[PDB]
DNA sequence: GGTGCAGCACAGTG
DNA sequence: GCACTGTGCTGCAC
């Protein structure tokens, strides 16, 4: 039942074809955009099902066929388990075509392939994509039944354009400098919509508002800033397992509470196998550990004469695994306990330690512990206090200490737990004093000239009719670029194995580079303090 | 490479109060816990120590009244036991009993003997050093000769680049560096770096400035920061706080206890010939469909950027979450002698950006072959305590940014708040429950059961150390703090 | 036949190897004497082999012809072939 | 100073 | 869930 189908629409309009000088085609960035995805899933080696449709395609094949409904639009892949052969159907299997159709029928299409093929399947989550440029002429007169329908099937829906929403800001319109593929600068401005994609803007608004409130809004993306979020995955995302515990005060106080891993250091999940330069097997070839005296002889040694010991200083003190079993400390099961509370300003950032940010809530459905739990971060809040606890995962856990501080949101509030180090985890050292260094006194201009630097090369413009700042470079959103290389070096090499690796891709270093106004700026202080 | 030098005069069994000890005994406790933090560590520096004013000696040379304890050598646990016989007021009446205390001495002989023991190094020597435990001022006032061979004897150990420090114990009256030891101590080479330290009237500061003056600068890395692409400085990337984790096990020989030489073997089985990564493939299988990479192709497409970091730009401080965490921070500090005017640059940006409350944003490659992450320097600005010891070094505290690939999404719900008067009593509670934090409140009770168990192993003693662990809460204790008012939040559920 | 010199090679690898002979079929003998026609050395120099080549004398009938003093590549040849290789100059020393 | 080798807490997944 | 079986990685270390 963790398993989740999902749906690719794809727009071979003559108009996907059409494109900028400059500027990569709609057709192409949705391709680009839908390969990573596919990407990532198939090599995640997720079981969730894949099906894409095509409208707007020079032939048609749907099993909704009849008259001029729902023609023009094809099939191509059926919902199943994905594979290398649509990847390499995308990759060169897939051209744009001239012709046109209402993707509202693609929708229709789409939602009756869910409703057939999903039979004597059970998913999770169901989901749609849509690309297409809304200046294709359609038709919309069962907008109410697909909406109606839609919401009984209980899918969710999102949207991606080569162009981003209405903005008055200098991502969403032409700015100086030429427009860049996955960017964090311009967009597409109000200059090229047509007013039969203005149509299709206000049709798509209102079904995302009529559905999903305002953050209906928030599911419709550019191909571009799409390329930089982890979006497409939203509707397939698969909640991590809830880690429970009894906070507790005394032996009198106590709490039942639940955790997640907030944030976490990902990692990839396939070893590189070693295997034969000619059978590519790993089997045919054995991996064995040396065993010799430290000596000149090199005189081989039986493992059975082989004893496991521990340096102390000076000595050698020999050791066996009994001995580790039965002296080794051994902490109480899991442990999640209130050493007390300490100032806020008492802890610093820099003391954080562990690989791994805890959240906490109150155990779920448990009203009493909620409020309990609410209380508790209001009193941290105005008393400026922050708890420190001892972890414990289970009974074989390490007995971690730590540091837990009230995080209030608008739709939540929680406890974040990060570990704290012990005394032996810390290696103080001196430094000199460069605010009073006798040589290293810089000049009052080097210090305008680097003030300059600054005022130029600033990363988040303070807005001023709301008087908010606005980050113009939101790294929390960025991926990873790693996995994204392994996926097309892998991709590259499966569809083509007598070939270098493929060199990066040009949005891969834009999605990795400052706006190009911050470089502008910067230019002239930056050579202004090379004098220096 | 450490040598400790302790007086054994009168005045060094004299505490000035009761609740205080004596400073003998705060100098052995002092040795004795560098000692067990070194074996934590690591067996590198070896350690010696020596007293001067005893009644009798045990110096090579014969000096009278320098008596030799150990000599510079890796720290053993016998060597331990021994130093912590000394511990107490029973470790002083038998001390004083074999080699005596409270004679008069040259310190001149006794920086002979201690140059002596320096020679007798013949391995690899990082920085000699002499780390002096006295609470006395001018040991020779008396006679002007005696100063002044000391003094030209101090300048000769600083010609051949022996380091000296000293901690001037507590006095009645207080204690004055430039009466006898400002032409003594190895003075620093910066005005900055000359801050003259307090004399200790406790245990802990003792240990922080002793552990503080022990440790070499070891930079984790050298690594070119790139302004943009012409201007190009040189920094040191520096690990202060790091997991510390129990020793590798060591496999030896079950009689003799001889250590086992390890290595490993890959080698064909169809052919026996032993392979090489040039002999093999990488292999990874999806679905039916095998994929195979050379080696060299993985660590080709692993690198982004070469090693190093690429400035971004610069942006507030309050934009950074301090809920976001990935990685344990690191720090950054300037290196001239790698990049030319690196150092005053550096500083300028550090003091502007301080003024400007914001930090800078930037690309990080942490060596060849590896993808770039995003972090973010924020000035640390130098702090000290009433102690002059530098709790706060000054530079760049590097922290960690995490990508959107390693956020995770969470099970939201209703959120609800708590009436005011329930407030009032969880801020009651935690009124009842506060208390002052420092880093170091805190030890791996883990790690201290398990040297606790090496050092009885080695003793030969069936009877092991149990540690008092620190992170069990003071149950009872906080229950008789709080009294009723947990029971009145109780019933508020 | 063909025996093996233990030193330098390791006691489980060289039985591991004598097995893997022995199940291919060709004569391999355990000890050191004069009717194994084969021996190889474990990359060792010219001047180790003279000296082995002495306490081999020691451990055989003197004025005995020594045996094929190849090294292991010439081994791994073999196995490859599953039957032995022709010598080369770049497997004895 | 620097790859790799090992150990191992946790994760998920039954 | 316990024991475990890989990574990357960073302290080692001239």
């Amino acid at each position: 039942g963790n398993k989740a189908a999902v749906v690719l629409c794809m727009d071979v309009g003559f108009t996907m074809s059409n494109s900028i000088p400059g500027i990569e085609s709609p057709f192409e960035q949705a391709k680009k955009v839908i390969t990573m995805f596919v990407q990532r899933q198939v090599f995640a080696e997720n079981k969730d099902e894949i099906a894409l449709v095509l409208f707007g395609t020079d032939g048609t094949d749907n099993p909704l066929s009849g008259g001029d409904q729902y023609q023009n639009i094809t099939v191509h892949r059926h919902l199943m388990l994905p594979d290398f052969d649509l990847l390499e159907d995308i990759e060169s299997k897939i051209q744009p075509g001239s012709q046109q159709a209402d993707f509202l029928d693609a929708l229709i299409v789409s939602m009756d392939v869910i409703q057939h093929e999903t039979i004597g399947k059970k998913f999770e989550k169901r989901h749609i994509e849509i690309f297409t440029d809304l200046s294709s002429r359609f038709s919309k007169s069962q907008l109410d039944i697909i909406i109606h329908s839609l919401k009984k099937c209980d899918i969710s829906l999102q949207f991606f354009l080569p162009f981003s929403l209405g903005k008055e800001d200098g991502s969403g319109d032409r700015g100086d400098g030429p427009f860049r593929l996955g960017g964090h600068g311009p967009s597409f401005p109000l200059k090229g919509i047509t007013e039969q994609q203005k149509e299709g803007l206000e049709i798509v608004k209102m079904v995302m508002i009529s559905l999903e409130g305002e953050d209906g809004l928030d599911e419709i993306y550019s191909f571009s800033e799409s390329l930089r979020k982890l979006c497409v995955f939203k509707k397939i995302e698969r909640h991590s397992i809830h880690w429970p515990c009894r906070l507790t005060i005394g032996s009198n106080l106590s709490i039942r509470i639940a955790a997640y891993k907030s944030i976490l250091q990902e990692r990839v999940k396939k070893t590189w196998t070693v295997v034969d330069a000619k059978t590519l097997k790993k089997e045919d070839i054995q991996k064995e550990t040396v065993y010799c005296l430290n000596d000149d002889d090199e005189t081989e040694v039986l493992k059975e004469d082989i004893i496991q010991g521990f340096r102390y200083g000076s000595d050698i003190v020999p050791f066996s695994k009994v001995d580790e079993e039965q002296m080794k400390y051994k902490s109480e099961g899991k442990c999640f306990s209130v050493l007390g509370f300490c100032k806020s300003s008492q802890v610093q950032r820099r003391f954080f330690m562990g690989n791994q940010v805890l959240k906490v809530f109150a155990a779920r459905d448990d009203e009493a512990a909620a409020v309990a739990l609410s209380s508790l971060i209001h009193a941290l809040d105005d008393l400026d206090m922050v708890a420190i606890v001892r972890y414990a995962y289970d009974k074989r856990a390490n007995p971690q200490v730590g540091v837990a501080f009230p995080h209030i949101k608008h739709n939540y509030e929680c406890l974040v737990y990060v570990q704290l180090p012990f005394m032996e985890d810390l290696r103080q050292y001196m430094f000199s004093s460069l605010k009073n260094s006798k040589k290293y006194a810089p000049t009052e201009a080097q210090l305008n000239a680097v003030d300059a630097l600054i005022d130029s090369m600033s990363l988040a413009k303070k807005d001023e009719k709301t008087d908010t700042l606005e980050d113009l470079f939101p790294t929390t959103k960025i991926p990873n670029p790693r996995f994204q290389r392994l996926f097309q070096c892998l991709l590259h090499r499966a569809l083509h194995p007598r070939e270098p690796l493929p060199p990066i891709q040009q949005h891969i270093w834009n999605m990795l580079n400052p706006p190009a106004e911050v470089t502008t700026k910067s230019q002239i202080p930056l050579s202004k303090i090379k004098t220096l | 490479s450490l040598i400790f030098l302790v007086d054994a005069s009168k005045a060094m069994f004299e505490s000035q109060s009761e609740d205080e000890l004596t400073p003998f005994d705060m100098s052995i406790q002092c040795i004795q816990s560098v000692y067990i933090s070194k074996i934590i560590s690591s067996d590198r520096d070896l350690l010696a120590v020596v007293f001067y004013g005893t009644e009798k000696d045990k110096n090579s040379v014969n000096f009278k009244n320098i008596y030799v304890l150990q000599e510079l050598d890796n720290p053993g646990a016998k060597r331990i036991l021994e130093l912590d016989q000394f511990k107490g007021q029973q470790g002083q009446k038998r001390f004083q009993d074999m080699m005596g205390h409270g004679s008069d001495y040259s310190l001149s002989e006794v920086l002979w003997v201690c140059a002596n023991l320096f020679s007798d190094v013949q391995f690899k020597m990082s920085h000699k050093r002499i780390m002096l435990f006295t609470n006395e001022d001018n040991p020779h006032g008396n006679d002007s000769a005696k100063a002044s061979r000391a003094r030209t004897k101090a300048g000769d150990l600083r010609d051949t680049g022996i380091f000296l420090d000293l901690m001037h114990l507590k006095k009645p009256g207080g204690f004055d560096i430039s009466l006898f030891y400002r032409d003594i101590i190895s003075i620093a080479e910066d005005e900055d770096l000359r801050v003259h330290f307090e004399e200790s009237s406790k245990l802990e500061d003792l240990l922080r400035k002793v552990r503080a003056k022990e440790t070499r600068k070891r930079a984790l890395s050298r690594l070119k920061l790139k302004l943009n692409k012409d201007i190009v400085i040189s920094v040191g990337i520096y690990n202060l706080v790091q997991k510390a984790l129990k020793p590798p096990p060591i496999k030896l020989y079950r009689e003799t206890n001889e250590p086992v030489k390890t290595k490993t073997r890959t080698f064909n089985t169809s052919t026996g010939g032993l392979l090489l990564p040039s002999d093999t493939k990488r292999s990874q299988i999806y679905g039916s469909r095998q994929i195979i990479l050379e080696k060299e192709e993985t660590e080709e497409l692993k690198r982004f950027d070469d090693p190093g970091l690429m400035l971004m730009g610069f942006k507030p401080l309050v934009l950074l979450k301090k809920h976001h965490y990935l990685r344990p921070s690191l720090f950054v500090y300037p290196e001239e002698s790698l990049v030319i005017g690196s150092s005053t640059l550096f500083s300028a940006l550090l003091i502007k950006c301080l003024e400007k409350e914001v930090a800078a944003l930037c690309r990080y490659t942490p060596r060849r072959n590896i993808p770039p992450y995003f972090v973010a320097l924020v000035p640390q600005e130098e702090e000290l305590d009433d102690q002059k010891i530098q709790v706060t070094p000054p530079g760049f505290q590097l922290v960690f940014l995490p990508f959107a690939d390693d956020k995770r999404k969470m099970p939201f719900t209703e959120k609800i708040m708590a009436t005011p008067e329930q407030v009032g009593k969880m801020k009651a509670i935690v009124e009842k429950l506060r208390f002052t934090y420092r880093s170091d409140s805190f030890e791996n009770p883990v790690l201290q059961q398990h040297f606790r168990n090496l050092e009885a192993l080695a003793l030969d003693l069936m009877e092991p150390e149990q540690a008092v662990d620190l992170t069990l809460p003071k149950v009872e204790a906080m229950n008789k703090r709080l009294g009723s008012l947990v029971d009145e939040f109780k019933e508020l559920v | 036949a063909i025996y093996l010199v233990e030193p330098r090679m390791g006691r489980s690898r060289r039985a591991f190897l004598t097995g893997l002979a022995r199940s291919k079929g060709f004569r391999v003998l355990d000890a050191c004497s004069s009717e194994a026609t084969h021996v190889v050395m474990e990359e060792t120099s010219a001047e180790e082999a003279v000296s082995w080549q002495e306490r081999r004398m020691a451990a055989a009938p003197p004025g005995c012809t020594p045996p094929a003093l190849l090294d292991i590549s010439w081994l791994t040849e073999s196995l490859g072939a599953g039957q032995p290789v022709p010598v080369e100059c770049r497997h004895r020393l």
